[PDB]
């Protein structure tokens, strides 16, 4: 809807906003998401992960 | 003086239900608390382990 300028969420976590210059809803979204896992043999076995 | 003796008998069938483990998580501090600010990263690790 109109008048509005931040997009909100239920926890308070900004992910939507609208460019004053252009005139168009833009998405934000965090540079990291899903989550990594290492499998490592050891420090004495080796290095290689 | 007296006793009862059956004279028949009869198959059941119950059931029974126990369970059996959970599901499993995991949680990051850094991304739980203070999300993407390098300010309040320094903050929380100024603040303890
Ligand atoms: C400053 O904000 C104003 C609104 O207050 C914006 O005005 C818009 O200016 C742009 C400049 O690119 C205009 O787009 C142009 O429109 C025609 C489309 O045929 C063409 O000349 C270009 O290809 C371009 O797309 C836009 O029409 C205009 N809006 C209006 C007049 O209502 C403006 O974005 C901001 N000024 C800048 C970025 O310099
Ligand atoms: C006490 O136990 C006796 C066996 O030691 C049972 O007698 C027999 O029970 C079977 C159960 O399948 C009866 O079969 C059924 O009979 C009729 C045939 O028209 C029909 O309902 C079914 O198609 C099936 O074949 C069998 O007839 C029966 N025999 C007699 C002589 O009665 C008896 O049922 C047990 N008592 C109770 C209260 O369950
Ligand atoms: C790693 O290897 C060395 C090689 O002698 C051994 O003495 C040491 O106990 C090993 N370290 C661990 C933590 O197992």
């Amino acid at each position: 809807q109109p008048f509005q300028q931040f997009g909100r969420d239920s926890s308070d976590f900004t992910d939507s906003v609208k460019d004053p210059k252009t005139l168009e809803i833009l998405d934000i979204t965090p540079c990291s998401y899903g989550g990594v896992s290492v499998i490592t043999p050891g420090t004495n076995t080796s290095d290689a992960v | 003086n007296s006793i009862a003796i059956p004279t028949n008998f009869s198959i059941s069938v119950t059931t029974e239900v126990l369970p059996v483990s959970m599901t499993k998580t995991s949680v990051d501090c850094n991304m739980y608390i203070c999300g993407d600010s390098t300010e309040c990263s320094s903050l929380l690790l100024q603040y303890g382990s």
